[PDB]
RNA sequence: AGAGGUGAAAUUCUUAGAUUUUCUGGAGACGAACAACUGCGAAAGCAUUUGUCUAAAAUACUUCCAUUAAUCAAGAACGAAAGUUAAGGGAGUGAAGACGAUCAGAUACCGUCGUAAUCUUAACCAUAAACUAUGCCGACUAGGUGUUGGAUGAAGUGCUUCCUUCAGUACCUUAUGAGAAAUCAAAGUCUUUGGGUUCU
């Protein structure tokens, strides 16, 4: 159940808190420092994940490597498109921060 | 039992006393507030009642407040669009379908998936016979993975 | 004769009048002097209000409880 | 001074092999069986043949210089049969009576932990 | 034949009798050194006739002829096994038998595969007919016993490993720990097989012979 | 007309049992239907045990035991008299 | 509407060649012309370019694979054994 | 110097060393003894270890929903073995076949060998005495002996047995119950005939 807990927390934040998916939006969120947690799919291209981690470590924001690919991340978010990167602008009443 | 054999009569029987227990000096307003907060934090009503009984010492929420927990959850407007049992059945079917996709030689898992989807269709037929599930709702097996919302 | 039956406690649940076997209690953990309510046949772990310590171990039955404390049935 | 050999005894409802080697199992000292002790094309498994086989091997061992002998009993094989044939009784009897030291006896018949299919169909032998 | 000469067989230091039998080899003629043929043969000998005690008659050691000097062969531990009659006597209907095996290398880089067997006890107040154990308990016992037979066979050398096989210390310890999960009767290392051994070192061979 | 209540075997709450092979004829017979004899026997008769003892040493040598565990089909067991035909009423009695 | 009862893509072959031959070639043309999951971009857009080359229309990245399918069981088994270590 | 094999024999192997002893490597198969009138599964069926995935059942519950249920023509999933197709595998067994015996004959039973098959993968086939020859759901009716998995309470030594209870699973006895009888705790509660339903 190593992925079940994170999927459940993702489902909870998708309902309660506000988020954003997409390389551009997540990059902008990290630039402005409003990002709290960035989820990266296992399928993310190496360059994109590298710039994501560099931005996040600059802005002191956590990065979680998703156990699935971008299809799985989209499904977990409840969308019907690939995602491959996520930024949580704010966490609702979800325990994803710890 | 719906499928298979075995009566399995194990269950929970409510006490004869229908009223709030005398020792309980707790007030229904904070009971409902706690139920709302706990549902917001995110739990299905069954486990909501479970943790309410275990950690708050308030058995049979219907005794403390004169109605049911899903009823107050709806009255607050925050009840989920898919009932608990249907949602759990859909989740289980999705999981076993995902497993089957990798291991298509699992005839037993195929059989159990067929049974689960039969249950899903019967339950959804009942729920849409009631007005609490949209009439066009169908549960095609493709988008059920993201249907969990 | 089944109406005034008196010693049907050993009978399985759902006797002539079905009554649950579970109950509720208060636990006085020694040296902690705290007040809390506890359900027999519980399923979750609990923590005291005064001092954060475990009280009962959730099992398939009436739990294990701690080594000590004074636990009293809170039926009125 | 006591000198030891090893006698593999093979009793399989036919000729009883009497096979004395050294401790290693190589360097066979004498192999007699029961086929050459009876020329009737029968009685190869018989006590009669086993007894002369055993006294013959005992005489040759005495002339060779080995006086103590260990025993390794064997019955047919892993698929044919598990019980030692008629000749094992008389082989041990005659080895005892012939006078040489007899040490340690052990049963070594090959026992399959598997179940490789045996002869005859699922109906078995009809005789 | 008349062209064969006797050879004496010697046993390692930790053993008792140290001279357990004679072996035969043909002449040394041609390219046959009559020592290569003598080298690397296996001797299956009981412990009863090797330590002059009857209570260990159920085990037999395999000694591999490793070195030859003059006229005597010195051999070395090559394997271990219990006898078939004892193994069959240990098995009776009404109890569940536990089987376990593991591969382990010693500090000498001696790769061994060890199989041990156990049986469930009846205790005193059971007043029942069977001593079957749950499959979960079977699994726990097998895991515990694999770990035990691995740890103390891996943190010790081969010579003292054999000298601790001699008193079946492994069984005593496995009981001392498994009393608290399910009572077991006679449990022993059924068999030990040498999977692979390092290059022959005559120095330590003679160190353990002397 | 259903000669035996159990159908001649000991199968319950079960669909299929793996067969073994008769030690005498080799025919396949279901394991629960096969007639099993675990005979524990000496290698030698008592007279030969006396000779083994007197030609042995340690003054305490114990003759080894044979554990064989045969299994037979119905026809082979009946022919070998391991089981009798028995009467209709006596048929119920097992021990 | 449904155009053929069972011949499927082998309808291009008409009545020529044996029925068994047409069925056998159908079974593998079905998977030769299929689209496969591009594990690099996650989009099922990998198509056969030549006999053993598979190109993703999105990634523009190509990969060596089987003659008629992106992967073959013999290759996936070998990769699994290798990655086990 | 025989070895296999048989009720005898023969076919067959064998001074080029068979059978036998010991060791090394490979191969396919199988998974004994434990192993049970035991367990799991809708049935077919399922017994080496470990890991992962997956489901089910019972039990416990002062958790949730609130009639969502039972049985079902059509339709659907699975469906032993054999058989078919294509790759691989191919030890042992072995429909066919070839021999050697027996016999009046023997194309059979017995013996030696042996192709397909048996095994794996991917598809078909959809049948078995696929049998407890007993459709499924529900209620009621009797004692005892067990045994499997939980839960409850107490006592031999933190550990184990006994008590109660649920759910399986058999067995024994008993029927002023049934049946033509064998027998059956269901095949009973049927001329004192109607709980629901499907098939024949």
């Amino acid at each position: 159940s190593a992925g079940d807990n994170i999927n459940a927390k993702l489902q909870l934040v998708m309902k309660s808190g506000k988020y954003q998916f997409g390389r551009k939006s997540c990059l902008k969120a990290l630039r402005t420092g409003k990002g709290k947690l960035v989820i990266v799919s296992s399928n993310c291209p190496s360059i994109q994940r590298s710039v994501i981690e560099y931005y996040a470590m600059l802005s002191k924001c956590g990065v979680h490597d998703y156990h699935g690919d971008n299809n799985d991340l989209g499904t977990a978010c409840g969308k019907l498109f690939r995602i491959s990167c996520l930024v949580i602008t704010d966490v609702g009443d979800s325990d994803i921060i710890k | 039992r719906m499928y298979g054999k075995g009566k399995g009569i194990s269950s929970s029987t409510l006490p004869y006393k229908r009223k709030q227990p005398s020792w309980l000096k707790q007030k229904p307003s904070e009971i409902e507030d706690a139920i709302i907060k706990l549902a917001k934090k995110g739990q299905t009503p069954s486990q909501i009642g479970a943790t309410l009984r275990d950690n708050y010492g308030i058995p049979q929420v219907k005794s403390v407040t004169g109605n049911k927990i899903l009823r107050i959850l709806r009255a607050q407007g925050i009840a989920t669009t898919i009932p608990e049992d249907l949602y759990f059945l859909i989740k289980k079917a999705v999981s076993m379908r995902k497993h089957l996709e990798k291991n298509k030689k699992d005839k037993d898992c195929k059989f159990r998936l067929i049974l689960t989807e039969s249950k899903i269709h019967r339950i959804s037929r009942y729920y849409k016979r009631k007005k609490l599930l949209p009439s066009n709702w169908k549960y095609q097996s493709s988008t059920a993975s993201a249907l969990i919302a | 004769n089944p109406d005034p039956v008196e010693e049907s406690k050993k009978h399985k649940l759902k006797r002539l009048i079905p009554t649950p076997n579970s109950y509720f209690m208060d636990v006085k953990c020694p040296g902690c002097l705290q007040i809390t309510t506890l359900f027999s046949h519980a399923q979750n772990v609990v923590l005291c209000g005064s001092c954060n310590i475990m009280l009962c171990q959730p099992t398939g039955g009436k739990c294990k409880l701690t080594e000590g404390c004074s636990f009293r049935k809170k039926i009125e | 001074e006591l000198v030891f050999g090893v006698a593999h005894i093979f009793a399989s409802f036919n000729d009883t092999f009497i096979h004395v080697t050294d401790l290693s199992g190589r360097e066979t000292l004498v192999r007699i069986t029961g086929g050459m002790k009876v020329k009737a094309d029968r009685d190869e498994s018989s006590p009669y043949a086993a007894m002369m086989a055993a006294q013959d091997v005992a005489a040759r061992l005495k002339e060779l210089g080995v006086t103590a002998i260990h025993i390794k009993l064997r019955a047919s094989g892993g698929t044919k049969s598990k019980t030692p044939g008629p000749g094992a009784q008389s082989a041990l009897r005659a080895l005892a009576r012939s006078g040489l030291k007899i040490g340690r006896i052990e049963d070594v018949t090959p026992i399959p932990t598997d179940s490789t299919r045996k002869k005859s169909g699922r109906r078995g032998r009809r005789l | 034949f008349t062209k064969k000469e006797w050879y004496d067989l010697k046993a390692p230091k930790m053993f008792l009798v140290r001279n357990f039998g004679k072996t035969l080899v043909t002449k040394t003629i041609g390219k046959k050194l009559a020592t290569d043929s003598l080298k690397g043969r296996i001797y299956e000998v009981n412990l009863a006739d090797l330590n002059n005690d009857e209570d260990q008659a159920h085990k037999k050691i395999k000694l591999s002829c490793d070195h030859i000097i003059n006229r005597d062969c010195y051999t070395d531990f090559c394997g271990l096994s219990i006898t078939r009659d004892k193994l069959c006597s240990l098995i009776r209907k009404g109890y569940t038998l536990i089987e376990g095996h593991t591969d382990v290398k010693t500090l000498d880089n001696y790769h061994l595969r060890m199989f041990c067997i156990a049986f469930t006890k009846k205790r005193q107040n059971q007043t029942k007919s069977t001593c079957y154990a749950q499959t979960s308990q079977i699994k726990k016992i097998r895991k515990k016993m694999v770990d035990i037979m691995t740890a103390e066979a891996s943190k010790v050398l081969l010579k003292d490993l054999v000298k601790k096989f001699i008193p079946e210390s492994i069984g005593k310890e496995i009981e001392k720990q498994c009393k608290k999960i399910y009572p077991l009767q006679n449990v022993l290392i059924r068999k030990v097989k040498i999977l692979k051994r390092p290059k022959l070192d005559i120095s330590k061979l003679m160190e353990l012979h002397t | 007309p259903k000669k035996r209540r159990n159908g001649g075997r000991s199968k319950h709450n079960r669909g299929h049992v793996n067969p073994l092979r008769c030690s005498n004829c080799g025919r396949c017979v279901p394991k629960d239907k096969a007639i099993k004899r675990f005979n524990i026997r000496n290698i030698v008769d008592t007279s030969a045990q006396r000779d083994i003892k007197e030609a042995s040493v340690y003054s305490t040598f114990q003759l080894p035991k044979l554990y064989i565990k045969q299994c037979y089909c119905v026809s082979c067991a009946i022919h070998s008299r391991f089981v009798r035909v028995r009467s209709r009423e006596q048929r119920r009695v097992r021990k | 509407s449904r155009r053929t009862k069972k011949v499927g893509l082998t309808g291009k072959y008409g009545t020529r060649y044996g029925s068994s031959l047409r069925k056998q070639i159908k079974k593998i043309e079905l998977m030769q012309h299929a689209k496969y999951l591009c594990t690099f971009c996650g989009k099922t857009a990998t198509k056969r370019t030549c006999v053993g080359i598979w190109k993703c229309k999105k990634c523009k990245r190509k990969v060596c694979g089987g003659a008629w399918s992106l992967t073959t069981p013999a290759a996936v088994a070998a990769k699994s054994t290798i990655i086990r270590l």
